[PDB]
Parts: structure tokens; sequence; C-alpha cells
């Protein structure tokens, strides 16, 4: 259950293990000194769905989220066999419904006291 | 922004007051139209049809989901992003 | 309809009567006159009040059925029995009565307009009632009305959603305008529940500065029930 | 539906409990001492 | 010249790109050639209809529908997450402890990610001090005999289920969990973790913070703040409560309000901020980098829309400290004036 | 039973009313935002509830994910860890005998108080001893009627 | 009087505008030249005939 | 072999247009009514300007022009031969075809229908407030819906934004066709959150009132 | 619930009750749902089988 | 209002005071379980001829 999921996984580029706020700049270090500063990101330049130019996290150098529809992993809870409390609108057809006698002898919200009642 | 649109830096300030001006604005709308739809006190009495012109239903209401400039997307000309959203977005970003 | 082929009924019965005028040697003619004139027409056209007469009561028993002061279907004509078949095409002009009429006259290669003109009159009936569209249409049932909806200030769940309460529901009530400007749009799912938040009235206490503020979850129907409104109010 | 499924890009998809690719390959291949013991 | 840009270079570039070109889109029949989105959208929003779902789309802010004309998958977290492993050699500063022992069980390969069991504690605020963790750990073993008794009796949470349900349920479960012995089998001791003992706990944080059903009941009964009971209250036959039972939720209910937990918990600002407004997240509050930049009539009106923005939500807070209520038997808002007693 | 405090109101033309804290608790707001309770949750998140708990805000997950469908009882295989006393619901085998090997009914709570995970000692299918929430009845019912 | 003016007025513009979005539509050519800014250099306050 | 097609229904409809100009020119209701069909709403607007004045009509009359308005066979024209046969770009490219005159056409109808059908609940004896219980009203809506989504997308949008809105606030009880066009407005929208939604409530409450139009909704929106 | 489906529970002269029965929408409502109870718990089952093996100890 | 008062305390006696411990029903395992086993038992004169 990852915390901050929905800004996390979900929305931040690059999973939460890349850092991108950062420049190419020069330092005297043998490695960091392998990447020359980048002339920044052009101002009018129309990039490409996958490639940013990387001056923030939300224009990376490379786009990770997909362009595709974001759905929930269809959860596997048992819409049949579980209690659910009883509305007003499904006790409004109480009378009519096919259901089992734990349905009916529920501990949780007991559904034939609804229904003699 | 239209005449400065290729200084990096001052497309992007003048960018800043365009979303300034509009939010301004949009606020604005969105409570001078939502008082000219409470101005429907007039209508609600036991003219109950008033048969076809209505002015907020529907001379008024026809028109529909408002669409605020701080967020419609306008390029350079004034005319919406032929540019798609990210694009636009990074370059429409804070002079911060 | 593409094909125009609603009329190769009659055209295959002129074709005929011309193949009998040709074979005599008699010269023919092709026009409305010859249309009206083969006997399909001539018998089609004299059902028109018994076929009109049932449409008209089908409908109107239906509605009584499930409101019922108002019929959609307009003045047929009753007594009138000339304007029936032209009141028909007007009534539902999305279907050729004129071909429904004459396609429903065989039955298994029996002439019910002959022989069985009860079966035939609720046969076409059924016909027409379903090729037309239109007949769908004033023959739909009353389905209850979905109250829109926004997110919960206190979030319980979220699957428990702020009902759109209009003044029909509650006249005794906020001056509400329409859920757009008041922020409601469409969401139900196999779950949702519809919900009025408010919290228990904080006095002076040390909880009600230092808690959070307690709601009573108040859960309304999930549909406004318009017919069950209006039969209350006959109800009185 | 999507001839690349879902489980494989969606995020929401992602497993809580995705061990990867150098994790058991490593922590695997190893062999802790034979000599916990004194004697033994 | 490497690197250096040049004429040929130039009449190259546009030969490569334009080469016989009668408009920029001489390539479009292809249909993988057309439908890319790279240099814009424009060439596959064709009538009015569709430029005009476009704009309300990316008004109520949804995502493009002709954006989503180029499909492009994206970049799987796995991908990303096996690279950077790869590029770090291994993440060995981020596996949990016990991947480093024999056969670490699945759940120590993945990384130490905040799963949300932190979410609530609000007695460890950043490090969590001298067995501050291991009361934690702990009261996740708490919580954790919560959830068995919880699906024992059946008290599970419920996905439609109401207020008024919820807290019955609660205070249900309240009584069996705070009367129900808590299991120490469960007690299981996690990597670079202290394994320590019930009186230790007791001594350190008190027995109120680790209180026995007879420390609760004095907790939940009485009304008094003054008494937070620091050590040991006799049991009912003149010994010391040598005993623990299941955490629930309405003990802390009743500590969370007197001042001496409000401080121990380090939340102390309550009194400080209990009946105020929020500061106003005005948007497009600029910082003074560029309310240099906005000229002589735009800072005014930035200053102008800041201000009727902050006025907004003040009285905002005044609607919401006025807690007025629609009376219907009165088809009007009540406002109360003020309070009684216990009636 | 009714343990009120009653609550002297304002109307909006100045007649004052003696109603309920509950008839009060009841009544619909003029504009109820989600910041409301921030002041116990000031500048980080405002919440629906007491954050100083963590035992509520673990409900509130409980609650929270229950609700989204990340909890429920799911159907069960072997491999979620089916040790002694893990919270189970059940379904009855109804008793008879001159019948089919078996006549199954409704999913009915349960909890583990003998299982073997060996391939030997509890083969295909894995009878499941398991003792239901009704009384503790102990019967053997496989892990296909587990949840 | 005001309203229903200018309903008469925004009815002749959207007209205005429909004759073009409908050209703009159907022109081949000026579809192969893809632009966008083709369905907004032109509107009802510049099509030939005008209000003043 | 596409172009000849095209060119042949392109024929079909521009004679029919001519044909009934030349009988406008030179009866009256079914002339309107194939107007409206062929997309001339600015001839059958006249007519039934002058159809009002006598009280020559009815709830049911406008109700008819209301449909018909929503240009079928100009729909079916376009679909031919702009569209390339696409169902969902028809709708689209109808709607440049004046969507908002046909649509204020359709609108004052509508109010002009709503008008005759109180008059008929208060002239049939029983005065009382009764003109949306009438179907005929609530099929003025689901006539009203229909020949909205047949114009620009402002109004495909407004099906479900004012149209749905006046509908509940009115207290017209909903019919499927309204349920549907709910969907297919939310759906030619592309608001599938929505659509989706709509087809939840039905399906848990009025799945035998679910008719294949809506999933045609779904179809056409998740496209 | 549809026609075919009734036609399909009804199409038989005689039953159980030494009579032939007539299946309504209801008395097929509940023969449905249990079949789709049946489907969903093994359905469910697989899935539950497809997400858990992990690379560790698959 | 007796009429309505001696139906409310019979159903009260009858159903409802049967159905008030859902603990005693075994929520509904028990209720058909003893099904299962009245026919169990008398197997012989339900299903003979």
């Amino acid at each position: 259950q990852l915390q901050s999921r929905e800004r996390l996984i979900l929305g931040t580029h690059g999973a939460g293990v890349v850092q991108h706020a950062s420049v190419s700049q020069p330092l005297s270090v043998n490695f960091q000194s392998s990447v020359t500063v980048a002339a920044p990101a052009a101002d009018l330049f129309r990039t490409k769905v996958h490639e940013g130019t990387g001056t923030s996290g939300k224009d990376p150098y490379l786009r990770t989220l997909p362009n595709q529809e974001s759905r929930e992993p269809e959860s596997s809870v048992s819409q049949a066999h579980i209690t659910v409390a009883p509305t007003v609108d499904e006790c409004s057809t109480l009378d009519r419904r096919w259901e089992s006698m734990q349905y009916w002898f529920n501990d949780q919200h007991p559904r034939l006291v609804i229904y003699l009642r | 922004t239209a005449l400065e649109f290729h200084k990096e830096t001052v497309r992007r300030v003048n960018r800043q007051k365009v979303n300034v001006a509009a939010s301004l604005l949009d606020n604005f709308f969105e409570q001078e139209w939502v008082a000219m739809l409470r101005e429907s006190e007039s209508l609600e009495n036991s003219l109950e049809q008033g048969a076809w012109p209505d002015k907020k239903t529907d001379m008024a209401r026809r028109l529909g989901r408002y669409i605020p400039f701080a967020r419609r997307s306008l390029d350079e000309n004034g005319f919406p992003t032929d540019a798609r959203a990210d694009d636009y977005a990074r370059w429409m970003e804070a002079p911060a | 309809v593409e094909e125009d082929l609603l009329q190769c009924d009659v055209h295959l019965r002129v074709g005929l009567h011309m193949r009998e005028a040709l074979s005599k040697g008699k010269s023919v003619g092709l026009s409305d006159e010859v249309l009206r004139a083969t006997s399909l027409v001539t018998d089609v056209a004299t059902v028109a009040p018994e076929v009109a007469r049932e449409l008209y009561q089908r409908h109107v028993e239906a509605l009584r059925e499930n409101w019922s002061a108002h019929g959609l279907l307009t003045a047929l004509d009753f007594t009138q029995k000339d304007d029936a078949l032209p009141w028909m095409q007007q009534n539902f002009g999305d279907v050729d009565v004129a071909s429904v009429l004459r396609w429903a006259r065989f039955y298994h290669s029996k002439d019910l307009m002959a022989k069985d003109r009860p079966r035939y009159l609720a046969r076409a009936v059924a016909w027409i009632e379903l090729l037309s569209k239109r007949s769908h249409m004033m023959e739909e049932a009353p389905l209850t009305y979905m109250r829109k909806s926004k997110p919960l200030s206190l979030n319980t769940n979220s699957n428990l959603r702020v009902a759109w309460q209009t003044p029909v529901a509650r006249p005794d009530g906020p001056p509400r305008l329409l859920a757009r400007e008041e922020g409601y749009t469409f969401h139900h799912n196999e779950h949702s529940r519809f919900v009025t938040e408010t919290y228990r009235h904080p006095g002076e206490t040390l909880q009600s500065r230092f808690l959070a503020m307690q709601p009573i979850h108040t859960e309304v129907s999930a549909k406004e029930d318009f017919q069950e409104i209006y039969a209350q109010q006959q109800e009185q | 539906a999507t001839n690349i499924p879902r489980s494989a890009w969606d995020p929401a998809h992602f497993n809580t409990n995705w061990s990867d690719s150098y994790s058991t390959e490593i922590a695997a291949r190893r062999h802790w001492p034979a000599k916990k013991w004194s004697i033994g | 010249k490497k690197h250096v840009n040049d004429e040929r270079i130039m009449d190259a570039m546009f030969f490569r790109s334009d080469a016989y070109r009668k408009t920029q889109t001489d390539e479009h029949w292809n249909p993988y050639m057309r439908q890319d989105t790279t240099h814009g959208v424009a060439h596959l929003l064709n009538n009015k209809f569709d430029i005009a779902r476009r704009e309300d789309r990316l008004s109520k802010g949804e995502q493009d529908l002709t954006e989503r004309s180029v499909m492009h998958f994206g970049v799987p977290i796995q991908q990303t997450i096996d690279e950077f492993v790869f590029r770090h050699r291994n993440a060995r500063g981020e596996r949990p402890l016990d991947y480093f022992k024999p056969f670490p069980g699945f759940r120590d390969f993945r990384l130490n990610r905040m799963y949300r069991d932190v979410e609530g504690f609000s007695l460890m605020k950043q490090r969590p001090e001298f067995l501050e963790w291991e009361l934690f750990t702990r009261y996740r073993a708490h919580h954790q005999q919560r959830r068995r008794i919880a699906l024992l009796h059946g008290l599970e949470p419920v996905a439609n289920e109401t207020a008024q349900e919820r807290d019955a349920r609660r205070e249900k479960l309240d009584e069996i969990c705070e009367r129900t012995p808590f299991d120490e089998r469960e007690l299981h001791t996690n990597d670079d973790e202290m394994q320590v003992s019930g009186e230790t706990l007791r001594s350190w944080f008190g027995v109120y913070m680790l209180p026995s059903p007879t420390v609760v009941e004095a907790v939940v009964g009485a009304s008094a703040s003054v008494n937070l009971h620091l050590f040991p209250l006799a049991d009912e036959m003149g010994t010391a409560d040598t005993r623990e039972n299941v955490l629930s939720s309405r003990y802390f209910n009743r500590l969370l309000l007197m001042e001496g937990f409000q401080n121990r918990i380090s939340r102390a600002f309550m009194g400080n901020v209990s009946g105020k407004a929020p500061e106003p997240v005005v948007q497009y509050m600029q910082p003074p980098e560029v309310l240099r930049h906005f000229t002589a009539e735009e800072r005014a009106m930035y200053e102008q829309y800041v201000k009727e923005q902050t006025s907004k939500q003040l009285g905002e807070w005044a609607t919401a400290m006025r807690r007025r209520r629609w009376i219907p038997d009165r088809q009007q808002y009540g406002h109360v004036v003020a309070q009684g007693y216990g009636v | 039973e009714r343990f009120v405090v009653p609550l002297s109101v304002r109307l909006e033309s100045g007649e004052v009313l003696d109603m309920t804290d509950e008839a009060f608790g009841r009544y619909e707001l003029e504009l109820l935002p989600r910041n409301v309770n921030h002041a116990l949750n000031y500048g980080i998140g405002d919440y629906a509830y007491n954050r100083g708990n963590y035992i509520e805000t673990q409900d509130v997950i409980w609650e929270e994910q229950t609700a989204s469908g990340e909890e429920g009882w799911s159907p069960a295989t072997h491999a979620d860890g089916l040790r002694a006393g893990l919270p189970v619901r059940a379904r009855r085998h109804v008793g008879m005998n001159a019948n089919g090997s078996r006549i199954v009914s409704s999913p009915q709570r349960a909890v583990i108080v003998a299982y073997d995970r060996q391939p030997f000692f509890n083969p295909e299918p894995r009878l499941v001893r398991v003792a239901f929430q009704s009384d503790g009845s102990v019967e053997e019912v496989p892990l296909a009627n587990i949840m | 009087i005001k309203a229903a003016l200018w309903d008469a007025t925004r009815k002749i513009r959207s007209a205005k505008e429909a004759a073009l979005n409908r050209s703009l539509s159907h022109n081949q050519q000026l579809r192969a030249q893809a632009h966008l800014e083709h369905w907004y250099d032109e509107d009802a306050n510049t099509l030939q005939p005008l209000a003043f | 072999q596409r172009k000849r097609e095209r060119e042949a229904r392109m024929r079909a409809f521009s004679a029919s247009c001519s044909n009934l100009l030349r009988l406008l020119e030179g009866g009256p209701f079914d002339l309107a009514i194939r107007l409206a069909q062929h997309g001339l709403y600015q001839q059958a607007s006249r007519i039934v300007d002058e159809l009002h004045q006598q009280r020559a009509l009815r709830m049911s009359h406008y109700g008819l022009l209301i449909d018909a308005l929503s240009a079928p066979c100009l729909g079916q024209r376009i679909l031919y031969g702009s569209a390339q046969c696409d169902p969902a770009l028809t709708y689209k490219l109808l709607g440049d075809e004046n969507g908002e005159e046909r649509a204020q056409e359709a609108h004052r109808w509508f109010d002009m229908a709503f008008a005759l059908l109180t008059t008929e609940c208060r002239m049939s004896g029983s005065e009382h407030r009764l003109p949306q219980a009438t179907a005929a009203a609530t099929h003025l809506v689901n006539a009203l819906m229909r020949a909205l989504l047949t114009c620009g997308y402002t109004h495909v949008s407004a099906v479900p934004d004012a149209v749905y809105d006046r509908m509940g606030l009115m207290g017209i009880s909903p019919t499927i066709s309204t349920y549907e066009l709910v969907m297919l407005a939310l759906s030619l929208q592309g608001n599938m959150k929505e659509a989706e939604s709509v087809f939840s409530f039905l399906r848990r409450h009025h799945n035998e009132h679910v008719t294949i139009g809506s999933f045609n909704a779904l179809l056409l929106g998740h496209r | 619930f549809d026609p075919e489906l009734i036609d399909f529970f009804n199409a038989a002269r005689a039953g159980p009750f030494g009579r032939p029965d007539e299946y309504d929408a209801e008395e097929v409502a509940n023969f449905v749902r249990a079949d789709l109870k049946r489907l969903e718990e093994q359905c469910l089952n697989v899935i539950n089988r497809c997400n858990v093996p992990v690379p560790g100890a698959t | 209002r007796l009429t309505i008062l001696k139906r409310n305390d019979y159903i009260q006696r009858h159903l409802i005071d049967v159905t008030s411990n859902g603990a005693y029903l075994g929520f509904g395992d028990a209720v058909w379980r003893v099904f299962f086993s009245a026919v169990e038992a008398h197997k012989a004169v339900l299903f003979g001829k």
C-alpha cells in the first residue's frame, strides 16, 4: 500500500526512483565533468510524445506514464458473496430479490428482519 | 505575449500576466454569471411556463459550459495551441 | 427502404394485371391510378379505421397500464373513417404503413383480410408497432430519475456521493439552481450511495476545538421518482 | 481488448510485490558462511 | 566541422525534410505516417467539432482526445525500477535489512517504500526516538490483533456503509478488543529492531501508553483531564495489573483532548489554531522575482486578484464558523446563539 | 432514552428556537467546505477525521481501501498464508449423507484452527480443517469453499 | 428587446461561421495544406457580409 | 465505385431538395416534415410560423416537426458523401449544418409544444399541474434531445448539461430515449466516465429497459 | 430478462411436478444468477492464481 | 387500532421473536442444515410412492 501513490506511482513521471530536476552542468570530478552544460530547452520547440527536454520532473528526458486511459486493476473482491449495507433503494425492492439465508440471516445488517418489518 | 513570444523569458512572464488577468476574468465570470442566473427569481413564480422565450432557460443556459481563459491554451496569434497540452504547459511554465 | 422495394408487391400485382392486358392485346399504363386500382389498396384502404382504432386503443390502454390523463398519440378522427391512413403516416412516418398493412395481410398463404380479420388487425398492428421506431418511443415505460452527484466533504467513503436535491424533492429547502452550476455531475457506480452530509453542531466543548466535526450521513434515495411524487400528491 | 495487456503498463496494475530482476538472482546465489559455530 | 553549424547543413536538413514538398502533408497518405502528433495536432482535427471538443476537453482538463491519436505506451514502472537497480548495482542501500540474511522471504526483496502503516502514528514525528519504534511496532501488532478479532466476529468495514453503522460497529469492536487478550506470539521482531518486554514498555512510556483494560476504563468513564495515569493503577485484587488488552479507538479518543498528550505527540498547535482559517492558497501567488516584472498596472491587477481571493476564503471561514443550518420547520437558516447542559 | 444538550437558536427574522443538539445535527449547512477540520491538521492534509489517533486513521485506511475494493473476501488459494487463526469466510457442507459427495451452501464466517501445508498431509483437494463463527463447529471443508 | 436582437445577431454570426466551417472542412486542398489557423483567421466579424 | 455511390446518393438528396422547393414555392404538414428532414429548416420555419397562428396544431404536431428537423435524410446524405459512412462523424459533420439555427428552431418549437400540452391539460376538464407526467411532454424531451444531438458540439454537450437539468427541474420523468440520449450526448462529448455511470444505474436498476442504442452510445464514446 | 431465454427455459412438454413448468423472468433469474455466481467464483479463483506467482518464489 | 396492534403482536411473537437471534439461526447455515437433516430422517416417506 504505497503512500501518496496518486502522485508517486501514478503521476510522478519516473516512478519516484529517477531525479529529473537537475542540469548537465560540469563538476570538476571526472564523472560529472563528462557531461557538458547543455544550452537550455529550446524556447519554442515542438517536442515529441515520448521525449521532453529535461528541465523539470513533469517534463523529463523520457515521459513515463502512457497516454492510455488510467483504470484501476479490477478488484478481486467478491461483489457476489458480499454483505452490503441496505440502502433505501435496496429495501424498496426487498420483497422481490432471490437471496440466500446468509443474506436473510446476516449478523451485520440482517435482511430478513428488514423484510419482516 | 503575442508581440514578444520569441523572447525566452519575456514570453513566459507575459504569459503570467495572461494567466493572472484571465484568472481575474473567470472569477468575475463565474460570479457575475451565477448572479444573472440568480436573477431567475423573477421567473420562478407561477408564470410557470411563459411559453417559449425564457432568458435563463434557456436563452442564457443554452450557451453551455464556460471555458476560462487562464486555462484556454491559446497560442502565439491568439488562437488555441496547435501545440499539444504537454508542449504548451512546458512553454508556459513560471519564470521561477 | 434503401432499395425502394416497398412497392414491389403492388408492382408485381400490376405487372401481372398488365400481362393480362397485353396478352389480350391492350396497351397498358403506369401511374397512381393503376396503383390505387389494384385490389390491394382497395382492400387495404377499407381496413384503415379497423387498424387505426386498434393502434390508438393499444397505446392508450398501455399508458393506462403503466401519466394516463394525456397520451402522446395525436387525434385519430374516429368516426371520420377517411383520415385514418394519412393520420397513420403522420403518426408513424418512419415506416410506410401502406406497405406494412399490405404485408401483414397474408398469414402463411392465407388472406387474413378475407378470413381472419381481427387476426389481421392484431397482426398488422404488431408489425407497424415493431417496424416503426416512433411506436417504440410512445410505447416507452416510466423509468426513474437519477439525481446528479458531487463528492463528499468529510469523506467517509468515496463511493458515497453528495446527492443532488431538487426542489421537487424538497421544496421546504434551499434556493438551488441546476446541478451543473451547483457543481454536481453524473456519477454512479456498482456501490454508489447518495448522501447529504452535515456534522453535529459544536457547542462550547474541547472536542469542538481539537477534534474532527462528526457527521451524521443522512442517506437519501438513489432515484427521484416523479411518478410516485405526483402519486403521493394525488393521495394527498 | 488491448493486444498488449493492462497489467504490464498500468501503474495501477503494478505489483506491490514486484521483486525485481537482480534482487532474487543476487540474494539467491549467495551461500551464507558455513561456520556459524565455533566447533561445527 | 564536428558539431559546428554550416550552410550545407542548413541546405541539407531542409532538403532532407522538405525534399519535393507540395505541402506539409505530402506523405500523410500512410496511416502511421499521418497520425503522428509530434510537431502539433492540427492535421488530425479535420472539422470544427473535432477542435470544439478539443478545447472543451482541455478546459475541463481531460487528456486531449486528439492527443490520444498516437498510442504512447509509456515506460513500465517495472522498467524504470529495473533500470534504476541496474545502474545503482542492486539498490543495496534500499533493500530491507532482512534482504541481507539467509533466504529473505519474498517480502524482503521489495524496497523500503513508505507503506501507509505510518499514516497515523502521531507519536513518531520523523525519526522515532528510543523505544518509539518498538512501541509503534507493538501497536502494529495491536492493530493486527484488531484485524484478527474484527474479521473474527465479523466487524469488517463495509464498502457501502453509513456513519451510524460505522461508529456503532466501532464502539462494538472496542468493547471486545479492549477486553480480549492481546496475542504475543504475533510479536515479530523485524530487521534491526529491539525485542523488548511489556514491563519495560510500561515503565518508559507509562502504563497510560500501554494501558490495561482497568486503566482504559478509568480513562473512558471519568471526565477529568488531570489524571494521565503514567503508572499502574492497581488491580481489583490489590496487585499490579500485569496484563495488556487490544488497542481500540475509544481510549485514544479519550486521551487526544488532554494537552499532556497533544504535546506528547507534538501536535500541540491545536489550542492556537483551533477556530481559525487556513492561509489562502491563492492561484498564481507569484514570487517577488516577478512581482518585480508585473508592470505598473499588471502589478495592480495581480494585487487586486489576490486580495479578492484572500477576502473570498476569509469570508468563507466566516461562513464556516457560522455553521448556519437549514431548519425546515422555519424554512430558514438557524444560527445558534447559545447551548445548554446535560438534559 | 435521550441525553440531549439543547440549543437556543436564532432565526433569519429574529425568533429563537429551543432546538435539540441532535435535531440540528441533522439540519443542513449553508456552505460546507472540505478544509473545515484543517485546524487539527493545519497545513498538512485537511482530513475527515482525527489524525491524532493512529488507530482511527488506520480504520480510515481500512474503510477507504475496503470501499475501493482493495480489500474484500476474495476467493482463496493455497498461497495466502493459511496458518492457524487466519480469519476466513467459509462455505458449509449442509448435512446430508445419501447425497452425491456433498451439498454446499452460502458463505459463513470461520477461522482456521488446523491446516497442513504438506502436499502429503493435505492432498488434492486440501481439506481445510476449520471451525466456524456460529459456535466454533469443527469440520473439514476444502479450500475451494474458503474466502 | 436587446436580448432577442442579440439572439438574431448571434444567429447570423454563427451562420456566417458555419458557412465557413463547412467550406474549410470540405476544401480538399486547404486540408492538405494542413493548418489549424485556417479555422480561425476568418470569422463572422471578418467574412465579407458585415454589419457596418 | 465509392465515388459513384456518393454521386448517386447526393443525386437522390438534391433531387428531393429541388422537387420539394418547387412544391413549396409553386400537403403543408408533410411538406414541412420533408423539408426539415432533408435539411431545409429555413423554409420549414415560415411554414410553421403561420401554422401556429390559427392554432392549426397540437401537442404532438410541433413534436413531429422537432424530430423531423434533426434531418434524417441529410444525415444519411452527409453520411454517404462526406463522412464516408461514419456514424459518429455524421454527427460531427452535420453539426456544421446550421446546427444552432436548427437548434433554436427545435428549442422554440419544444417550448411551444409545452405551451400547447399544458393548455390541453387545463382544457381537458382536470385543471391542475399535470403537463409533465404526460408522456407526450417526456417525448418532447426525447425529441428535442434527438434534434440537438444532430447539431453542433456545444449542443451535443448541452443535451446532458441543460436539457437533462431542465428536465429534472420541471419534473419530466425520464424515458428510455432520454437515458440513451444522456449516454449518446456524453459519448459524443467524450465523457465515458459519466456514460458508463449512467449505464451502471440502468443495468443495476432497469436493464429490461436498456436497448442496444445505449450500448451504441458506449461503443461510440469509447471509440 | 429476454424472451429468447424464457422460450428456451419453457420449451418443455412436461417436467418435475407432473406438469409442464412455466419459468418466468424470476425463476430464470435465480437460475442465471446462480450460474453467474458459479462462473465468477471460478474466474476469480483463476485470477488469484494468476497474480500469486512472483519472481521470488514462482 | 386493536386489529393493527394484535397483528403486530402476532408477527412479533411468531416470526420476529424467532428471527431475533441470528446467531441462534446460525446465519442460514443452521436452517439449511436442519432441512437437510429433516429429509435425511424422513428419506422413507418424502420420496416413496
